[PDB]
RNA sequence: ACAGAUGUCCUCGAGAGGUA
């Protein structure tokens, strides 16, 4: 269990809810196929969004049993995992499948380092295994070369643009077509596929899709949404969507912290009994719910401030909270030295905001736009307060105490660390200290603005990068009250450009012959950007893999020249994958809009591949723009199964309709306003919980063990609309008078 | 095949409804509870007849709390999947596993080793169906199914059917 | 939920008998001569598929007039049958009762007999024999052509060997069902 | 969070004027302050009682919230 | 009376003031009355379940 | 079995019966349950129970079990309360 | 892609000395 999960469970305990996973009955050896049209015990669900990376990644190269066969085993595992998730959630309106693709230049800074660290770990473990076999062979035993050559799955090879992504995308389409054809309950379900060709990080695609579904006047505000992902920030990102009917599904990491991890050798000691018990135990994986509707009430009861010149708005209150949480920690910028734990600093930042809010005469952020003087005052107050936090952290570290090593020599607890911290990154020169401080201030402000725009109003630069490795220390951004931030739109990177900007190590061989020849040659124009020994590992507090790299950045112009030089001699078949592509929408044979789609597109009109159809959410759902498919799909045809050894029956094209889906362009800026006609959920909170969250509780102090206990006693929480009227009865009369009479 | 029985259900009425209309309260409770219940011992309680006839007895007040338990005596139509008989049903789903034949409020499943070897799965036609010589079953078709399943009555009942031997087809 | 008092050492009889097979061998609770609520010694009913549809329809209309008068005091072929059944079920039972629609549709689209006189004739014809009500219910529910087909589809019918009266009342059932 | 926690205090006014004790548990507005000579616990308002130093020194009122420190 | 027990060789209990972070399963009583050595100086008023001797293992 | 109305127990209320009815009525009034008398400014459930029992306005039935197993039902209103 | 801690009560069989 992560520290963030523990923090959110301690501060907000009721957000943890139990799940109801159906177990199909087994009679006479056979397995009863579970129904899909039956009512879901976990409440009605309409929209489900799934990050396909979060399923294809754990299935491949797992920590218990690596797939012994070829990619086929991983494909079967991800197919059964997706089937289990679909049966658990049971979407009724639209099911969304998205996998990571092209990402903006800011993401390469940390993704490249993570991939290189993983590759180095794989290389060193392979060397250790080779040494183990060499020592074992000295005794006299003989091991087949197949076992020795049976290396890992090369997790670094899973990158957008590789043929593995294309093979996975081809398999996914067949799987969803088979599911739509063979399941009568999928008649109204609509499935979209966002392959690795489509740019996005997996979650930003979901944000764009939900803002495009909210880009229609007739969109129902009462629709429920579910997003499944293992990322910790996923539960936090869904709050920014301003959708009360939201809940996050994820695996129960509380049990998985100390789950079954015994060695395979012990599985044969007791023969049938122990193996049967083990296979029964791991067959069921508990999950949990991360409802956001309840969390909105907790945030409302925790962000209240008495006395304010402006008007307290719940929608605007969450904006400052999400901006501050992103500032404290995100996967786009280096961690602030002051905010390292990222858990205990949240309350300090919140009370700083509470004490500075009366001084300010305006809100923190306005629809993603950061108020420059207000944020300047906030960071000035934090820097004034950061001294006490730094002193307490140093005292705690000293009490606890009682690969380059850089932070140890800094000795931040001693007075005068302002230049001592910067000496670990640059030379000992006075004016250079000020120059680097100003540059870091400008870069950090630009990065904060860029991440706010990306997570609120979508991508705005697509090429911005962070040209630094160490975040500025406390009392930063002293004078910056004159800069104006205005980002420029840039074209997304090509799949090959993004793949080489990820910069896999020499172990990776997903590149074609030309690119690997241009790399492996000792006299390479970009050989300086590709280390071999990788000695850039550096601790900087923390431990284990949490250390960051210090390798030099990559110049975009050199990589562009390299790709433009390698392009002309590449084969046309391989170059055919350079197309950005568009998401593909799949609908059932008996869909409400199926007749209209079959009469408009792929019909007797026989237009020259330029007719598009725009439809609203009044009929069926999934508002958007559909276009002619660019693949080989055609009416009265057949689709070849790519799984091969999967015993999957072939299907015809008359059962599944395939077309290219394009999101509706945003007319105006995506504001944060609750849509009219939204029906609030049932009132579940009590004033006691409001007081509990208003008073500062030191993790409940373990006075009565209220943190952990009858967790299952919280039961399920009702979801969906509750009551025709969207306004709670306050004073008034008639209906409110009758309610008061029946209550009192 | 449906049976008319004389079942009994115990309802623990709360003292908050100990008024002149507690009888009608028990009546509506019995309706809202017994209907749609998939009891393992009996099956489905489709409907309760003679609503204005069912009688209640003196409710015994429990020693623990003031709630009173009433032993009602109702009669209703009960459907049980049973075992060892032929029955007619209508398909509602089809897949490689089998066809989901529906008889009344039931969904009897047929596995691979149940039907004879004269059925092969294919998706060439508009409905995904098992097609072979002189056998035509589809999403909506007539089929006679013989039940030989173990039911497995655990808070709900099920059924497994067979297609072996003649007369178990469309006809 | 039970209707029969404990007897014949129910506590620890272990496996008294295997579950009901094709050759009759009824269950412990569904045995003949059930205990009547008011008295005792009540035989099991002989209810067929067509009889079930009429019985449930009669109960529905009885409850319909019941709560219709209560609220008043307080204040083609298959196509026509489906609409009438839907409009009757929309408010009579209330609640959810999803399974009621499916069984009503099954009764309507598989109604062997659609007249009170027809079902009266068929059960007055079937009461002549001493067969188990389970056997007569299946005989009157599923139409049959040959004697061997009836024996195979409906087992535990080996007591009839002559097959002359069996052919006679099979033809009677066939013409009654075609007289719908 | 609360300043009045483990700091020696002197009870003012009421029937325990001039008494010396240490506040152990504080909740809401009432503060539970133990007694040195007497083996009993008395709950009084935190504002009423003055605040002293653990080692010894001048006494101050509840203005410790502004100072956010001791002494 | 309190004592230090030498479990094994290097697993020996020590008299010191415990903290909520490094140590685990602390008592519900207060610990401010303790000193650096883990022993309360004479002349300090105590009541209830206050900790007088601070030992960790 | 129930002895019709040829009952042969005592036409009065025993002390144990009085205690049991008083306790049951007190619990029922303590929970949200209807009261069939005029509270008249009483707010203790036990006293409300005694007030209800004063004019025999308690809708409770006593089932006196014979040692063999038979039982006869006695209404509260028909039971004489002399103790 | 991802991921470093906490939940409140421990004796148990005996022995001895006493109180109503
Ligand atoms: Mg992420």
């Amino acid at each position: 269990v992560p520290s963030f999960f523990r923090w959110l469970s301690r501060k907000y305990p009721k957000i943890i809810s139990p799940v109801l996973e159906e177990q199909p009955q087994i009679v006479d050896g056979v397995i009863l196929p579970l129904d899909y049209s039956a009512s879901n015990p976990n409440g009605e669900l309409d929209n489900l969004y799934l990050d396909m990376n979060g399923i294809v990644h754990p299935c491949s190269h797992p920590e218990n049993k690596p797939p012994p066969e070829t990619e086929d085993e991983m494909l079967l595992a991800v197919f059964e995992y997706t089937n289990r998730v679909l049966n658990m959630a049971r979407p009724r309106k639209v099911l969304v499948m998205a996998v990571d693709g092209v990402a903006p230049r800011a993401k390469m800074n940390q993704q490249r380092a993570r991939r290189f660290r993983s590759a180095r770990d794989a290389q060193i473990e392979n060397e250790a295994r080779e040494e183990i076999m060499r020592q074992r062979e000295e005794v006299g035993e003989i091991i087949d070369d197949a076992v020795r050559n049976k290396k890992t799955w090369d997790s670094n090879a899973i990158t957008p643009g590789t043929p593995f992504m294309d093979k996975l995308a081809a398999a996914l389409r067949y799987w969803t077509a088979f599911k739509l054809a063979t399941d009568p309950g999928w008649k109204n379900l609509q499935v979209i596929i966002s392959d690795a060709t489509v740019p996005g990080e997996g979650e930003h695609k979901i944000m764009n899709f939900i803002r495009s579904q909210r880009a229609d006047p007739e969109y129902n505000p009462n629709t429920t949404h579910c997003i499944y992902g293992l990322d910790a920030d996923l539960i936090f990102l869904g709050l920014a969507t301003h959708e009360p009917h939201f809940k996050i599904l994820r695996e129960d990491v509380f049990a998985q912290d100390n789950r079954k991890r015994n060695n395979l050798k012990d599985t044969i000691n007791m023969t049938e009994e122990e193996k049967q018990f083990l296979q029964k135990q791991n067959s069921e994986q508990p999950f949990l719910w991360l409802h956001i509707n309840v969390l909105r009430e907790y945030l409302s009861a925790e962000l209240w401030v008495p006395g304010l010149p402006f008007t307290f708005d719940l929608e605007r209150a969450i904006d400052d909270w999400v901006f501050m949480c992103f500032f404290c920690g995100n996967d786009f910028l280096p961690h602030l030295p002051c905010l390292d734990v990222r858990e205990n600093s949240i309350d300090i930042l919140l009370d700083i905001w509470k004490v500075v809010l009366p001084k300010l005469k305006t809100y923190m952020t306005c629809d993603g736009v950061l108020n420059l003087p207000s944020v300047e005052t906030l960071l000035q107050h934090l820097g004034s307060r950061e001294g006490d936090i730094f002193k307490t952290r140093h005292i705690q570290e000293a009490r606890k105490k009682e690969v380059f090593d850089t932070d140890e020599f800094v000795k931040l607890f001693e007075p005068g660390y302002h230049e001592r911290y910067y000496t670990a990154k640059f030379h000992v020169t006075p004016q250079d200290i000020e120059q680097l401080r100003k540059d870091m201030v400008k870069c950090y402000i630009e990065g904060v603005a860029w991440v706010l725009m990306y997570y609120y109003q979508g991508c705005a630069s697509w090429n911005w990068f962070y040209p630094y490795h160490y975040a500025p220390l406390a009392t930063d951004f002293h004078g910056f009250s004159h800069l104006e931030i205005k980002f420029e739109e840039g074209t997304p990177f090509l799949p090959y450009e993004q793949l080489m900007s990820v910069l896999p190590a020499a172990s990776g061989h997903a590149l074609p012959k030309i690119f690997r020849s241009l790399m492996s040659e000792p006299d390479s124009e970009i050989i300086d950007f590709y280390p071999e020994e990788f000695p850039i590992d550096m601790n900087g507090k923390k431990m284990s893999w949490q250390g960051i790299a210090l390798l030099p950045f990559i110049d975009q112009d050199r990589l562009l020249t390299a790709v433009r030089a390698q392009y002309p001699l590449l084969s046309d078949a391989e170059r055919a994958r350079n197309i950005r592509g568009e998401p593909v929408l799949l609908i059932s044979n008996k869909n409400a809009n199926y007749e209209r789609f079959s009469k408009k597109l792929y019909s007797k009109e026989n237009n020259n591949n330029n007719v598009v159809v725009k439809f609203q959410h009044f009929k069926s759902g999934l508002s958007g723009i559909v276009s002619k498919d660019v693949e080989g799909f055609e009416l009265n045809g057949k689709i070849v199964c790519p799984i091969q050894g999967g015993s999957l029956p072939n299907l015809s094209t008359t059962l599944i309709l395939k077309m290219s889906y394009r999101l509706i362009p945003l007319p105006s800026r995506n504001k944060s306003i609750i849509l009219n006609g939204f029906i609030p959920s049932e009132p579940v909170l009590t004033a006691y919980d409001l007081d509990s969250i208003m008073y500062k509780y030191n993790n409940q102090n373990y006075s009565r063990r209220w943190n952990f206990g009858n967790d299952l006693k919280q039961n399920i929480v009702p979801v969906g609309p509750k009551g025709i009227t969207q306004y709670k009865p306050r004073t008034g009369g008639y209906r409110a008078f009758f309610y008061f009479a029946e209550l009192s | 095949m449906f049976f008319i029985k004389d079942l009994s259900l115990n309802i623990t009425l709360h003292p908050s409804f100990f008024g002149p209309r507690m009888k009608q309260y028990l009546k509506t409770k019995l309706l809202e509870e017994v209907e749609g219940s998939c009891t393992g011992k009996f099956g489905y309680i489709l409907c309760v007849l003679d609503y204005d006839n069912i009688d209640i007895q003196r409710g015994r007040i429990l020693p623990t709390d003031g709630s009173a338990e009433f032993n009602v005596k109702y009669r209703a139509v009960v459907f049980k999947p049973f075992k060892g008989e032929v029955v007619d049903g209508t398909v509602v789903s089809c897949s490689q596993h089998g066809f989901e034949v529906q008889v009344g409020p039931m969904k009897v499943f047929v596995t691979k080793h149940l039907m004879p070897q004269d059925l092969t799965f294919n998706a060439g036609s508009n409905p995904p169906s098992y097609q072979s010589s002189e056998d035509v079953i589809t999403i909506k078709s007539r089929i006679r199914v013989k039940i030989e399943g173990c039911i497995s009555q655990v808070s709900s009942i099920h059924a497994i059917g067979s297609i072996k031997e003649d007369y178990l087809g469309a006809i | 939920s039970t209707s029969t008092f404990q007897t014949r050492r129910r506590r620890l009889k272990k496996v008294e008998e295997e579950e009901n097979a094709a050759t009759l061998q009824l269950g412990q609770e569904f045995q003949l001569k059930q205990i009547n609520h008011q008295g005792e010694e009540e035989e099991l009913i002989a209810l067929n598929l067509s009889e079930a549809r009429l019985v449930i329809k009669e109960a529905l209309v009885e409850r319909r007039r019941a709560f219709k008068r209560s609220q008043k005091k307080h204040k083609e072929t298959r196509e026509k049958e489906l609409e009438s059944i839907d409009v009757l079920l929309e408010q009579t039972t209330g609640g959810n009762n999803k399974d009621l629609k499916n069984t009503m549709q099954y009764l309507t689209n598989f109604s062997r007999f659609r007249d009170q006189e027809t079902v009266g004739a068929v059960i007055q014809l079937l009461k002549s024999t001493g067969l188990h009500p389970f056997e007569v219910a299946q005989l009157g529910s599923l139409a049959c052509d040959t004697a061997d087909e009836a024996k195979t589809l409906i087992p535990s019918l080996n007591n009839k060997i002559s097959d002359d009266e069996l052919e006679r009342i099979l033809k009677e059932l066939s013409n009654l069902e075609t007289l719908y | 969070r609360e300043v009045a926690l483990g700091k020696t205090v002197r009870i003012r006014s009421a029937g325990y004027k001039g008494q010396l004790g240490i506040v152990k548990d504080v909740n809401g507005d009432k503060a539970t302050v133990e007694l040195h000579s007497k083996n009993k616990h008395i709950t009084i308002d935190k504002h009423k009682l003055t605040y002293y130093n653990r080692e010894g020194g001048e006494g101050i009122t509840y203005d410790e919230l502004v100072n956010r420190r001791g002494r | 009376m309190d004592q230090e027990k030498k479990y094994g060789m290097s697993i020996t209990e020590t008299f010191e003031k415990p903290q909520r972070t490094n140590t685990l399963r602390m008592k519900h009583g207060t610990y401010d009355k303790l000193d650096d050595d883990g022993l309360i100086a004479p002349g300090v008023r105590v009541s209830g379940e206050d900790v007088i001797i601070g030992k960790t293992t | 079995a129930i002895p019709k109305d040829q009952r042969a127990t005592t036409p009065y209320m025993t002390k144990y019966e009085r205690a049991r009815i008083l306790g049951t009525r007190a619990l029922q009034i303590s929970m949200n349950a209807p009261v069939f008398v005029d509270l008249e400014g009483e707010t203790d459930p036990l006293r409300i129970a005694m007030k209800e029992l004063a004019e025999k306005k308690i809708p409770l039935v006593i089932r006196r079990y014979l040692p063999d197993g038979s039982f006869e039902d006695w209404s509260v209103e028909e039971l004489i309360v002399d103790l």
